[PDB]
């Protein structure tokens, strides 16, 4: 499970053959002002399968270098990831544009769509889920989740809001075969749920704790309705250090961005991807927390997943073995290149 | 003339390793400084760029 590098040719403003990485176990991603930083986020998700409408153009064609005005470089394009295993030979994943259309391409054999998500789901990578994937603002939309938001939210990561519709359905259906009936998918819709929850459920305290780096600090997480929880709130409080037993909605600046932090993280423990791309989460962060988020991500990088992260912040990614610079070259488009740097050369 | 970050960083701990990085991507995006890096994680080497004909050790 690692993400070893990125290949990218003449995809947005990374104009000609350029390597990206190899990266290390926790690599940030920085450079001044520009497209290029997310341009990069762009390639992650382009090769991971992304619509074209998610990736900011009307066509798949003007995700070629230049195509916007016109002038494009070539008539393909393409964004691949090297994906390690030890054991295992490297696994190379391509998206290909080739005649507007995406050519999708395991170890330079054509395959479809199906195929291609199949494959990365084997590796733990939900592609229409995007497990993998923290976008910006995720902080504060969790942040500003009520209970029932909550358990929208869950629904949707556990798949279990997808038997929600039958659910209903067989509910009318019953009012002997139909208790049968109800009751099964009932169960079904249960178990995708709390299986999600009760893992979430259990790990939060401990990341809560890591995050606010004393152990006086305790989170919890219960259904409303423990018998069906998906048809009820979800209930998130928190023990803030110094602070008594509270509901995370009545904490308040720098302590609720934390415990939003630690659902946020929770929710991602389940089922984990092998690699996590960090989409300027520093930027909703104070001086106050900063340096405990990226010493959080410093820690879980060395065993539980890796740790891409896009990064304003010194304070943040000064924590990363590894920084990737993007930096921009003058030409008739926006061009963009990087640079790699070994931090661990140097004590702190 | 040239500069090598390597050389640079020497006696640098982390976070003035990483500003002295920084300042190279920046420095490139205001073209003070042309940049060279061989293959990943070698040297990067900074050259006069076009909008600063001054001396190169005077930016660092």
């Amino acid at each position: 499970g690692f993400l070893k590098l990125i290949e990218i040719e003449n995809f947005k403003s990374y104009k000609g053959r350029q390597i990206i990485g190899p990266f290390q176990r926790f690599t940030a991603i920085i450079g001044p002002n520009g497209s290029g930083k997310s341009n990069l986020m762009d390639a992650i998700s382009f090769v991971l399968g992304e619509k074209t409408s998610n990736l900011r153009v009307k066509t798949l064609r003007d995700l070629i270098h230049g195509a916007p005005v016109g002038k494009p470089a070539a008539n393909r394009a393409f964004v691949s990831m090297v994906y390690s295993e030890e054991g295992a030979e490297d696994r190379t994943f391509a998206r290909v544009i080739v005649g507007g259309s995406s050519e999708y391409k395991i170890n330079n054999k054509v395959v479809q769509l199906h195929e291609y998500s199949e494959e990365l789901e084997k590796l733990g990578i939900l592609i229409k889920a995007r497990n993998f994937l923290v976008f910006q603002g995720a902080v504060e939309s969790i942040a500003m989740k009520n209970p029932k938001e909550r358990t929208a939210l869950f629904e949707e990561i556990s798949r279990s809001g997808e038997l929600a519709q039958e659910y209903d359905k067989r509910k009318k259906e019953m009012v002997k075969k139909a208790k049968q009936a109800f009751e099964q998918i009932k169960k079904e819709r249960f178990d995708r749920f709390n299986a999600c929850f009760e893992s979430v459920a259990t790990n939060i305290d401990e990341i809560y704790k890591a995050l606010s780096r004393n152990s006086s600090a305790q989170a919890f997480l219960g259904p409303e309705n423990p018998e069906e929880p998906y048809l009820d709130g979800i209930n998130y409080n928190c023990v803030a250090p110094g602070k008594r037993f509270r509901p995370m909605d009545n904490l308040s600046g720098g302590e609720k961005t934390v415990a939003a932090l630690a659902l946020l993280f929770a929710i991602h423990s389940y089922k984990p991807a092998p690699f996590f791309v960090l989409d300027e989460i520093d930027a909703a962060l104070d001086n106050t927390n900063i340096g405990k988020v990226a010493n959080y991500i410093k820690e879980q990088s060395t065993c539980n997943f890796q740790a891409i992260v896009i990064s304003l912040k010194e304070e943040f990614y000064t924590k990363a073995e590894s920084l990737i610079g993007v930096y921009p070259e003058q030409g008739d488009c926006v061009i963009s290149k990087v640079l790699t740097f070994d931090l661990t050369k140097y004590p702190d | 003339e040239s500069i090598s970050l390597l050389e640079l960083c020497r006696n640098t701990n982390r976070k003035q390793a990483a500003a002295k990085f920084y300042s190279f991507l920046v420095l490139k995006k205001q073209q003070a400084i042309e940049l060279t890096q061989e293959e990943p994680y070698s040297d990067i080497i900074a050259t006069p760029g076009p909008r600063f004909h001054g001396s190169l050790e005077v930016l660092f």
